[PDB]
């Protein structure tokens, strides 16, 4: 509940 | 390796983790949670960059974001959120200015969030690998993490 959005980056 | 961050509704960063190794070496350092969205972004390029895991030699980035649906208020407002979003990592984009990389941009549910858990992986690869299973192509996370995000799209 803390955390309001997230986000995730790929990348090699 | 895959970075993964997170914002709070301020659209500002609070936390800031690696989820692979080289992750951790280009994450490592970036001391800015009030504008680690795009700052960490574009060092992060600029570290992988560094360390010679990213060549400017034709390279593609995927990044995934997701908003907590379970909100009704947070439903309304996510179109807002989004494009703001798509705005910041935007900026970070233009810092770098650079014609030989693409970015690509996708949005993941809290279904998707849940399946990444339980395989302990970042949503946005399993976005890529959803799509290898569509194609029917014999995929596996190793073997793409091997493989550049550049040559798995082109195929």
């Amino acid at each position: 509940g803390s955390e309001y959005a997230y986000v995730s980056v790929d990348v090699n | 390796p895959s970075v993964e961050f997170t914002i709070n509704s301020k659209h500002k960063v609070i936390v800031t983790s690696a989820i692979n190794q080289d992750a951790s070496e280009v994450l490592d350092g970036l001391e800015l949670k009030e504008k680690d969205l795009k700052s960490a972004l574009v060092m992060v390029l600029e570290k992988a960059e560094s360390l010679g895991y990213i060549s400017d030699d034709k390279n593609y980035v995927l990044v995934s974001m997701a908003l907590n649906d379970k909100n009704k208020k947070t439903r309304d407002k996510r179109e807002e959120k989004i494009d703001e979003l798509k705005e910041t990592i935007e900026q970070g984009i233009e810092a770098l200015d650079n014609d030989t990389i693409v970015h690509r941009t996708v949005t993941v549910d809290l279904e998707e969030r849940n399946k990444a858990l339980e395989n302990e992986l970042s949503m946005g690869r399993y976005y890529l690998y959803l799509e290898a299973k569509e194609k029917g192509m014999d995929i596996t996370i190793d073997e793409v993490k091997s493989s550049k995000i550049s040559d798995l799209i082109e195929k």
